[PDB]
C-alpha cells in the first residue's frame, strides 16, 4: 500500500482534459462536499476510465493518489481473474 | 379552449337562464370532448361542474341522467372529473326532499359508479343518505346488500379510520337483520385497520350496545359482562352522577348471572375494590 | 377438512377435472384460496376465490409458438 | 447569604466535581470484578447420558462427561448446544448460542437501511401480494389459523434486472423489523465439494435460530437452474446445493416462521421441484414500470433533488420509455450531476431533459 507515487502532474502528458476530469471527478467532490450536501445529492463514488492496454491509466491513478496525497490501493483484473474464489 | 369557456361561462350562464338545453348540451359536449381529447386541467372541472350544475338548476333530472351516462359511455374521462360530478350529484341530492326525485337520482348515482374513485368516500355518505331512505321505507335485506356492495375493503383511499364506519353501520342495520356473524367477520378483519376502532370519541357506546345487544340475543354473559365494566370505567361514562348509576345498575345485573371459570375470578378480583359503585350500595350489596 | 365450509362448492367437479396436478397442487389451491378469502375479507370460501385460485396454481400458459404443435 | 454566596464557595466542585473519583472508583469496581472472573472452556453437548452426566466436547479438545451447574435449564441442553465449562471442575456453567459461521455472520448483518415502503413506485398490486404472503403470517397467525390454511412458506419475484426486487425485499423487512438474510445466490457456489450445501445448511440453522427471518435468496437461478444428467462435476454440484435448498426449504424438518424471498431475471429456468408450491408458493411478476409506474417511481426518486419553480414528470415518462427502476434513480442522479456542471444549488427542467437524455444513450 504505497503512499506516495511521486507524480506532480508533470510526468503525465497529453490526457490534459482527462485530467482536468479526473480532478473534478475525484477530489473536487471531496473538496466541496459539503457544496454537494448543500444539493442535498451525493457525490460520485467511482470512475470509469477505457483505453489501449498501453494508455497509462495507473499511471494517471498514481498522479490522481499524488495530487490528493492521500492512500493508494490497488487491484488488476488480469490479476483477479484467476485465484479462483476470493477475489472479493 | 379555456378562453372561449371563459368568456362562454357569462355568455352561456346567461344562455343557460333561458332552459334550451339542446343547443348548449351540444356545444358543451364538444368543448368537453376536444378538452378530453387535448388534457387539460381546469377547462374539463369548469365545464364539467357547469353543465351539472345547468341539468340541476334547470331542474331536469333525465337531462342529466344523460349527461352521466354520455361521459360514462364515453370515453378519456378524467377520473377527477367523474368524480366531482358524482360529489356534486351527492350535494345536489342530499339536500332536496323530494322522494320519487332523491330514489331515482340515488339510482343513477348507484348504475352510474362502476369503477369506485377517490370521492368514494363522499359517495358513502350519499349510501348512507340511501341508508337512511331504505330505514323510511322498509327495505332491509336488500338495504344491507346495496349498502354493502359499496364495501369498504376494496375501499383504500386513505385509512378507513372512524371516517368510514359504515362497517359498523352493516353491524347496525345487519342488527337490524339480526345476522351477528358479519359483524364478527368485519370486527375479525379489522386487523388491517389497528384491531380497535380509534379511542376517545362517541362511536363506543353505538359499537358497545350492538355488542351487548348481540350478546344478549346470544345468552353469552361472560364478554359482555367485561364490556360492561369497560363501559362503567371509561370517564365519558362520569360525566353526570344518574348516567353513572344507572349504567352501574345494568353492569351489575348484567353481572350476576354469569357462570364461573378462572378469568372471569381474575376480572372480579381486579373489580372488587372499585370506589365509584358505593354511592348505589344494593347492587354492591 | 380444517379449512372454513366452502358453501356448498363443487368440490367433487374441482376433482373430475382432468388435470394433472400433483398433492402439493391441492394444498397451493385449498391454501390460496384461504389467501384470497383472507384479501377479500370473507372467512368462508366459495367458488369465485376458489376458481381464481384454482386457474392461478395450474397456470400452465403455453407461451408456446405454434409452430411446435 | 453571608458564606452561602452560590454553596459555600466550595462545595461546588467538591460535592460532584471531584466526586468523579467515585466514578473512576466504580470504574476500580468493575476492574476488580473482572479480575475474579476466570474465563470458561467452550464446547458442544453430544448426548444426556442420564439426568446429570453430560457427554461434552471442548472445541478442538478432548470430549468429556460432565455434569452441569445447580440452577440452570437443563431442558434446554440438547445435543449439539454450544456450551460453556469452567476450566477447572468441567462443569457446565452456562449454554451459548450456536456458533454462527462467517459467511452467515457477514450476509446477516448488513443494515437494510430502514428503507420505508412509500420508496418503490408502481408495484402497488404485486407489493400487496407480498405484504400478505410474508407480512401476514407474521403480523396474524391467527387469521390464517381460523381460516383454516397453512401459513405460506415463501414466494419468488421475478423480472428483468433493476426493476426493485431488491428494493422491495429490503422494504418488506424494514417494515417487519425482524432478522433479514440478504443473499445472492451466485456467492454461495464453492470449488470446495460440499461447501455450497453446507452454507444453506447454516443459512437455514441461522434462519431458526433467529426466528423471525427472512431468507432473501437474490439471483435464485444460480442454484435453483433445472436438474439435468449430463454429468459435469459444476453443474452436478449446483444439483446437490439444490436438492440441500429443496430439503431445508420443504423438507422433513418442518419451517415456522422460518418467509423466505427469492428474486430472479429467468424465471423459466428454474427446477420444478424448486418451482412446485410448497416450497415456492406464490410467483410473483415484477416486470417493467408502466408509465403511471414511471412517473411514480420519478416523483418518489425526485424527493431529495432540490427543485427550482417547475419540475413535471409526464415529460420524461414519455420520452424515457424502457427504463426501470434504478435507470430513473439514475436520472435523478445525473441530474443532479448537472446541476454542478453550471453551478447551480438547484435543478432545472431541462436539466432533467438532458440527464434522461444522458441516460437513454447510455441505455443504447
Ligand atoms: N501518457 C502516458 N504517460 C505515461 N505513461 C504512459 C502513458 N500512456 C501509457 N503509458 C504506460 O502504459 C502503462 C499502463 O498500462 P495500463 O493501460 O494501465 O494496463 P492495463 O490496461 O492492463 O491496466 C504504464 O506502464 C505507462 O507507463
Ligand atoms: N419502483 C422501483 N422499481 C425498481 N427499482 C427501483 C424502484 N424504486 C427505486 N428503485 C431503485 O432500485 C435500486 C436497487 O436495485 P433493485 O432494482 O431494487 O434490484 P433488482 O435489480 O433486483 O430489481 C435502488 O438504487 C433504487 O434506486
Amino acid at each position: 500500500v504505497d503512499e506516495r507515487p511521486t507524480e506532480q502532474y508533470s510526468d503525465i502528458g497529453g490526457l490534459d482534459k482527462q485530467i482536468q476530469e479526473l480532478v473534478e471527478a475525484i477530489v473536487l467532490p471531496m473538496n466541496h462536499k459539503e457544496k454537494f450536501e448543500n444539493l442535498g445529492i451525493q457525490p460520485p463514488k467511482g470512475v470509469l476510465m477505457y483505453g489501449p492496454p498501453g494508455t497509462g491509466k495507473t499511471l494517471l491513478a498514481r498522479a490522481c493518489a499524488a495530487q490528493t496525497k492521500a492512500t493508494f490501493l490497488k487491484l488488476a483484473g488480469p490479476q483477479l481473474v484467476q485465484m479462483f474464489i476470493g477475489d472479493g | 379552449y379555456s378562453a372561449t369557456v371563459d368568456q362562454r361561462l357569462p355568455e352561456c350562464a346567461k344562455l343557460a337562464k333561458e332552459g334550451r338545453l339542446q343547443e348548449v348540451i351540444e356545444t358543451l359536449l364538444s368543448l368537453e370532448k376536444q378538452t378530453r381529447t387535448a388534457s387539460d386541467m381546469v377547462s374539463t372541472s369548469r365545464i364539467l361542474v357547469a353543465v351539472v350544475k345547468m341539468c340541476y338548476e334547470a331542474k331536469e333530472w333525465d337531462l342529466l341522467n344523460e349527461n352521466i351516462m354520455l361521459l360514462s359511455k364515453r370515453r378519456s374521462q378524467l377520473k377527477q372529473a367523474v368524480a366531482k360530478m358524482v360529489q356534486q350529484c351527492c350535494t345536489y341530492v342530499e339536500e332536496i326532499t323530494d322522494l320519487p326525485i332523491k330514489l331515482r337520482l340515488i339510482d343513477t348515482l348507484r348504475m352510474v359508479t362502476e369503477g369506485k374513485i377517490y370521492v368514494e368516500i363522499e359517495r358513502a355518505r350519499l349510501t348512507k343518505t340511501l341508508a337512511t331512505i331504505k330505514e323510511q321505507n322498509g327495505d332491509v335485506k336488500e338495504a344491507a346488500s346495496i349498502l354493502q356492495e359499496l364495501q369498504v375493503e376494496t375501499y383504500g383511499s386513505m385509512e378507513k379510520k372512524e371516517r368510514v364506519e359504515f362497517i359498523l353501520e352493516q353491524m347496525r342495520l345487519c342488527l337490524a337483520v339480526k345476522d351477528y356473524i358479519r359483524t364478527q367477520i368485519i370486527s375479525k378483519k379489522i386487523n388491517t385497520k389497528f384491531f380497535q376502532e380509534e379511542n376517545t370519541e362517541k362511536l363506543k357506546l353505538k359499537y358497545y350496545n350492538l355488542m351487548i345487544q348481540l350478546d344478549q340475543h346470544e345468552g353469552s354473559y361472560l364478554s359482555i359482562c367485561k364490556h360492561y365494566r369497560a363501559i362503567y370505567d371509561t370517564p365519558c361514562i362520569q360525566a353526570e352522577s344518574e348516567k353513572w348509576q344507572q349504567a352501574l345498575k345494568s353492569v351489575v345485573l348484567y353481572v350476576i348471572l354469569a357462570p364461573f371459570d378462572n378469568e372471569q375470578s381474575d376480572l372480579v378480583h381486579r373489580i372488587s375494590g372499585d370506589k365509584k359503585l358505593e354511592e348505589i350500595p344494593k347492587y354492591k350489596d | 377438512s380444517k379449512m372454513n365450509l366452502s358453501e356448498e362448492v363443487d368440490l367433487e367437479d374441482y376433482v373430475a377435472r382432468p388435470d394433472k396436478i400433483s398433492g402439493a397442487d391441492i394444498n397451493s389451491i385449498c391454501q390460496e384460496s384461504g389467501m384470497l378469502a383472507v384479501r377479500e375479507n370473507r372467512y368462508i370460501v366459495l367458488a369465485k376465490d376458489f376458481e381464481k385460485a384454482y386457474k392461478t396454481v395450474i397456470k400452465k400458459d403455453e407461451q408456446e409458438h405454434e409452430f411446435y404443435k | 447569604l453571608l458564606e452561602h454566596k452560590e454553596i459555600d464557595g466550595r462545595l461546588k466542585e467538591l460535592r460532584e466535581q471531584l466526586k468523579e473519583l467515585t466514578k473512576q472508583y466504580e470504574k476500580s469496581e468493575n476492574d476488580l470484578k473482572a479480575l475474579q472472573s476466570v474465563g470458561q472452556i467452550v464446547g458442544e453437548v453430544l448426548k444426556q447420558l442420564t439426568e446429570e452426566k453430560f457427554i461434552v466436547k471442548a472445541t478442538n479438545g478432548p470430549r468429556y462427561v460432565v455434569g452441569c451447574r445447580r440452577q440452570l435449564d437443563k431442558s434446554k441442553l440438547k445435543p449439539g448446544t454450544r456450551v460453556a465449562l469452567d476450566m477447572t471442575t468441567l462443569t457446565i456453567m452456562r449454554y451459548l448460542p450456536r456458533e454462527v459461521d462467517p459467511l452467515v455472520y457477514n450476509m446477516s448483518h448488513e443494515d437494510p437501511g430502514n428503507v420505508s415502503y412509500s420508496e418503490i413506485g408502481g408495484l402497488s398490486e404485486q407489493i400487496r401480494e407480498l405484504r400478505e404472503v410474508i407480512e401476514l403470517p407474521l403480523t396474524n397467525p391467527e387469521l390464517f389459523q381460523r381460516v383454516g390454511i397453512i401459513p405460506p412458506k415463501g414466494c419468488l419475484l421475478y423480472g428483468p434486472p433493476g426493476t426493485g426486487k431488491t428494493l422491495l425485499a429490503r422494504a418488506v423487512a424494514s417494515q417487519l423489523d425482524c432478522n433479514f438474510l440478504k443473499v445472492v445466490s451466485s456467492s454461495i457456489v464453492d470449488k470446495y465439494i460440499g461447501e455450497s450445501a453446507r452454507l444453506i445448511r447454516e443459512m437455514f440453522n441461522y434462519a431458526r435460530d433467529h426466528q423471525p427471518c427472512i431468507i432473501f435468496m437474490d439471483e435464485i437461478d444460480a442454484i435453483g437452474g433445472r436438474r439435468f444428467s449430463e454429468g459435469t462435476s459444476a453443474d452436478r454440484e449446483i444439483q446437490r446445493t439444490l436438492m440441500e435448498l429443496l430439503n431445508q426449504m420443504d423438507g422433513f424438518d418442518t419451517l415456522h416462521r422460518v418467509k423466505m424471498i427469492m428474486a430472479t431475471n429467468r424465471p423459466d429456468t428454474l427446477d420444478p421441484a424448486l418451482l412446485r408450491p410448497g416450497r415456492l408458493d406464490r410467483k410473483i411478476h415484477i416486470d417493467l414500470p408502466n408509465e403511471q409506474a414511471r412517473l411514480d417511481i420519478l416523483k418518489i426518486h425526485a424527493g431529495p433533488i432540490t427543485k427550482h419553480g417547475e419540475i413535471d414528470y409526464e415529460a420524461i415518462v414519455k420520452l424515457s420509455d424502457g427504463f426501470n427502476g434504478a435507470d430513473l434513480r439514475n436520472v435523478c442522479t445525473e441530474a443532479g450531476m448537472f446541476a454542478i456542471r453550471a453551478d447551480h444549488d438547484f435543478v432545472v427542467q431541462e436539466d432533467f431533459m438532458k440527464a434522461v437524455r444522458k441516460v437513454a444513450d447510455s441505455k443504447k
